[PDB]
RNA sequence: GACCAAUCUAUCACCCUAUAGAAGAACUAAUGUUAGUAUAAGUAACAUGAAAACAUUCUCCUCCGCAUAAGCCUGCGUCAGAUCACACUGACAAUUAACAGCCCAAUAUCUACAAUCAACCAACAAGUCAUUAUUACCCUCACUGUCAACCCAACACAGGCAUGCUCAUAAGGAAAGGUUAAAAAAAGUAAAAGGAACUCGGCAAAUCUUACCCCGCCUGUUUACCAAAAACAUCACCUCUAGCA
RNA sequence: GAACAGCUAAGAGCACACCCGUCUAUGUAGCAAAAUAGUGGGAAGAUUUAUAGGUAGAGGCGACAAACCUACCGAGCCUGGU
RNA sequence: GCUAAACCUAGCCCCAAACCCACUCCACCUUACUACCAGCAACCUUAGCCAAACCAUUUACAUAAAGUAUAGGCGAUAGAAA
């Protein structure tokens, strides 16, 4: 009997305690006989490259110069990638069957 | 290895570190994608190390040598994330001209307030999903009274703030 | 104790203020301004009244029939309650009858 | 990552990738002296067991054998002058166990 | 922080400041305006009120939150710092703030208290200019690399190549990972 | 007998008798939640 | 009818006063409201078993204690300061699943002989547990609960709380702050002769008990919170209504 | 779904747990805005109870107590008319 | 002299004037802050207190005309336009 007490998994009964739970993000499902199925495709794979011979460092030196901030826009990217437009003197309009679709967020981060 | 969770043992017990200057936005924009990913990974490792050091210091009941480095690492991570988001937004605008990565649309719930409904992504269409069918979207007429009451409360708050600013300006003028 | 102790600061008062020095000016324009504007239009106040004394109940009915069309819900309800109470207290309660 | 919508894998979809991880992790000192080669970790909420396993195996390459996570509850018996409750931030805890009997010991600082 | 925060001499992040202004104070906020500030930290100023009404010094701190300016070696009040134990201890002359107007800026060679204007010059653009004459009053006022420091040229290589290739796809192509599977269409409601 | 003990706490019955679903099924609970939001309370319903 | 304490307004005042405009304009009381403080009052209520090297030992009680569904959320462990002395104030971290929860692809389709040691004996209240053929399916250990002296009664409340367990022991606790025992009351031990003769009543405590009248079939329920019945209900009888999904 | 020792031997009898409280005494700003012991009736059945859902006032329910419906029900409180 | 006594600035009411707000990141109608899979939903004469000493028909939601006509258990009252 508390309104300010935020409802969580440490309050309700066994049913709601095991149903809700913290941000678990369902990775698989159950198969009748309480036999969870770990879908290998849904398990994330941390793509970590090799940090061999890295030049930069997580900290910069104050001796470096200072430059103005200019948020990149679509016009600048178009002006940069302007090779075929000038050669006229390749584009992906429809990307429904593409690997990582742009408009519908299908790629993680 | 687990040794990466801590800095150079030679620096253990000094209350001073020589490292600062966070990665600005222009410096991150002037870099490739692989270099940006490597820098992000190194910054994440440094953040993990600094968080472990902070927890150890809190457990040992001692102050921090210099959280400025942690603040600068967090700022650099935020700047890298913002640059990546801006690049993705530019690519999306040049590919389809669609605003906001996550799709959505405006809708009217029961309260009537125009809320930006967020898509949950499903497998089956909407004309047969039992759960989504229950999530109706209409305010009905009787909620007009509550909407008018909320609008009147907002107008009262705005008028109160305006009179407050006017009285403050009058008092300031009286003082001089 | 109810009475305070230390006296107050010197309440400065500018008798020759911009409003005081011009208070009552440009009034009575009708008797000598070939009658062009009534003094009742000079006062700056409510819109439902601007040159009519009246009374409490009468002023309330005026504000209702002149501003009630754009008044808030709670304000309109309070005004109606006040009008009804004033009517019940005037046309029934009282003395000399 | 954390606080980000994931792509629902139907059936014949590609392998789920995770570029530029958001959530972080940090180890702490054993509370009641844990067994050998048993490292503790304070994991946020949006993180599972296999997630941490892959995270470690990909970043630090630590030969993680078994993991056993759990959620901890934050204190809440404290009020300010306003008589308002204060719930500390909750976090998940894990007990990673190295393989091959590497035998790891929690290092100490501030000599 | 809550509104009407009486900014004291101590910064808004010290133990003394927190002890002075606990989270249950409701004092009377002092009235202060004056957005075009000009008194910076380290400027030759001259006091014209109270003690040392003429002696020049140097500004140390400038708390613009309440229009306060601290000068070095002027308007100092003595204090028994700490004292740790129950005895004499040691006395130190602690400075005090001073509101603007009363404390004006000092000229280079003239060395007199005069008002400064914000004239838009051709140098781009607004700069201090005395009233008695020109005199552009200037503003007031080494790092060896470390183990985790980048450099001076690595951060200016400019390796970005604008190409519609996406970061995820580029990383996948660089790492050599292959995935012939296709992403079937999904619903969004 | 002791009449100072009538409360039998149970999250199930509590959420079933005063739940968002039950408060939005009928217009009664809708008006209740609207009035609560207009009043300015922190918690709208259990 | 004659004056007048306070305020704002327009008038020279300016160690506090005058002319006119206004009343939310003037308190010994309305078992009036808010804040502190007298009054019974330092009176009623109150705890902490003993020795001691504070290691440890001794005396007594126990229908209580163990784990769990319901319920709470860190609520007598450490670190420094606060004090019947402290569970009080700030940091420390716990509680890691194998126990329980989080659970079932479709189409036609069918389970007459209950359980009660179920075989003798059977009975009425007729009863809790099953699958057949085809299609497609082959990746497998993800998430939550795990503490305490604990829940609901405004209190640290002789009060209320289910399941499997020895119910007195391997669990669980201390009725006596220290002195004397004035008066009154209550819970217990015994009583020289009577055993109900004070009392409207055999109404507390002990025997353990014989024969009657009224009413109620007997069980069961009622006015939770003063009346628990000679009232309420029916196994038995009887009146009326209804020819149907 | 759960509970009902044992003893004598059937909506049988005594009696554990357990259900309610006919009576005394204490309490009456107390342990309690309804408590403490036995004498009390039942305790394989009109029996008690853990969980969930349904019956809401011109109403529901009611082995009629014109009783109960969140401490005060000859009809619980709130809102707006008041 | 213990306990006490005062500070006034944050903000409030009136109209005078415009017509207001509203998605960075995940989460929210199932048990709200829950990534995930086969089924009806809408439009309703408001009553009532009170006054006629009860009470049923009755009782209110710029200026002048005018509180006139008119309606009214023709009594308490209501009350327009050209
Ligand atoms: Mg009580
Ligand atoms: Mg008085
Ligand atoms: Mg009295
Ligand atoms: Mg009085
Ligand atoms: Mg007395
Ligand atoms: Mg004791
Ligand atoms: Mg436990
Ligand atoms: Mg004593
Ligand atoms: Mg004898
Ligand atoms: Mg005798
Ligand atoms: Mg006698
Ligand atoms: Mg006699
Ligand atoms: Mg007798
Ligand atoms: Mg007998
Ligand atoms: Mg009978
Ligand atoms: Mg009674
Ligand atoms: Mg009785
Ligand atoms: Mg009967
Ligand atoms: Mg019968
Ligand atoms: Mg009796
Ligand atoms: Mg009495
Ligand atoms: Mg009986
Ligand atoms: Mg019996
Ligand atoms: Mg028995
Ligand atoms: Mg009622
Ligand atoms: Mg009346
Ligand atoms: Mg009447
Ligand atoms: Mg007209």
């Amino acid at each position: 009997a508390d309104r300010m007490s935020k409802w969580t998994s440490k309050r309700g009964p066994r049913s709601f305690r095991g149903r809700k739970g913290r941000g678990a993000k369902g990775i698989g499902f159950l198969t009748s006989g309480w036999r969870f199925v770990q879908i290998k495709e849904m398990v994330p794979e941390f793509v970590v490259p090799d940090l061999t011979g890295f030049k930069l460092k997580p900290y910069v030196s104050y001796l470096a110069p200072e430059s103005e901030e200019t948020p990149l826009t679509a016009a600048q990217l178009f002006s940069e990638a302007v090779a075929p437009a000038i050669e006229k003197d390749g584009f992906e309009p429809t990307q429904e069957g593409k690997l990582f679709q742009l408009y519908p967020r299908n790629f993680l981060r | 290895g687990l040794e990466e969770f801590f800095d150079d043992p030679k620096n253990w017990g000094q209350e001073k570190v020589k490292s600062g200057a966070a990665w600005t936005c222009q410096q991150l924009r002037n870099k490739s994608n692989e270099d940006l990913h490597k820098l992000w990974y190194v910054l994440l490792k440094e953040r993990n190390m600094l968080l472990t050091l902070e927890q150890e210091a809190k457990r040992q009941r001692l102050p921090m040598p210099s959280p400025e480095r942690l603040d600068k690492v967090v700022d650099s991570m935020d700047a890298l994330d913002k640059v990546v988001q801006e690049r993705e937004d530019a690519l999306r605008l040049l590919q389809t001209g669609q605003e906001r990565a996550r799709p959505g649309a405006w809708r009217r719930d029961i309260f009537g307030r125009i809320i930006w409904h967020k898509f949950k992504q499903w497998v089956i269409p909407w004309h047969l999903n039992k759960r989504y069918n229950r999530k109706r979207f209409f305010a009905l007429p009787y909620v007009d009274h509550f909407l008018r009451l909320e609008r009147e409360k907002r107008a009262r708050i705005k008028a109160r703030k305006e009179n407050l600013e006017r009285k403050k300006a009058k008092i300031l003028l009286k003082k001089f | 104790i109810g009475i305070r102790l230390t006296l107050p600061p010197p309440k400065v008062v500018d008798r020759w203020n911009e409003k005081r020095a011009m208070f009552g000016v440009y009034d009575n324009i009708g008797i000598l301004g070939n009658f062009e504007k009534h003094p009742k239009e000079l006062i700056r106040g409510p819109i439902w009244l601007r040159g009519w004394k009246g009374n409490e109940l009468q002023r309330c009915i005026r504000k209702r029939k002149m501003v009630g069309s754009r008044m808030f819900a709670d304000d309109l309800h309070n005004l109606n309650k006040r009008i009804r109470y004033l009517y019940k207290h005037f046309n029934r309660h009282g003395k000399f009858r | 990552a954390r606080n980000v919508v994931y792509p629902l894998y139907r059936l014949g979809g590609p392998q789920l990738r995770v570029f530029r991880t958001n959530f972080f992790i940090q180890l702490v000192r054993p509370g009641v002296a844990q067994p050998e080669d048993t490292v503790q970790f304070r994991i946020p909420m949006e993180m599972t067991r296999v997630d941490l396993r892959n995270y470690l195996e990909g970043i630090y390459n630590v030969p993680v054998a078994a993991v056993r996570t759990r959620v901890q509850h934050g204190s809440n018996k404290r009020r300010d002058h306003r008589n308002v409750r204060i719930k500390k931030p909750d976090y998940k805890v894990a007990y990673v166990q190295l393989a091959h009997g590497q035998t790891f010991t929690f290092p100490d600082l501030f000599p | 922080l809550p509104p009407h925060y009486r900014y004291g001499m101590s910064p808004p992040g010290s133990v003394a400041d927190k002890r002075k202004n606990p989270p249950w104070i409701r004092r009377r906020p002092v009235v202060v305006s004056d957005e075009d500030w000009y008194l910076f930290c380290g400027d030759t100023v001259e006091i014209l009120e109270g003690k040392d009404a003429g002696k020049q010094g140097k500004v140390v701190q400038v708390i613009r939150q309440r229009n306060w300016v601290v000068v070095g070696g002027l308007n100092t009040h003595y204090r028994y710092i700490g004292k740790t134990m129950d005895y004499r201890g040691t006395m130190i002359p602690s400075e005090a703030p001073l509101l603007h107007r009363q404390v004006k800026l000092v000229d280079p060679m003239d060395r007199k208290p005069t008002e400064i204007e914000w004239r838009f010059t051709e140098a781009g653009e607004r700069v201090r200019v005395s009233t008695r004459s020109g005199r552009i009053i200037p503003k007031p006022e080494t790092w060896i690399d470390g183990p985790k420091d980048t450099s001076v040229e690595d951060a200016l290589e400019r390796t970005y190549v604008p190409c519609l290739k996406t970061l995820q796809e580029e990383v996948m192509e660089a790492m050599g990972i292959k995935e012939t599977r296709k992403y079937k269409k999904v619903y969004w409601y | 007998k002791a009449r100072g003990n009538e409360y039998q706490p149970s999250n199930i019955k509590r959420k079933n008798k005063h739940g968002w679903v039950r408060r939005l099924s009928t217009p009664a609970g809708v008006q209740v939640i609207l009035r609560r939001m207009l009043k300015g309370r922190k918690s709208l319903s259990h």
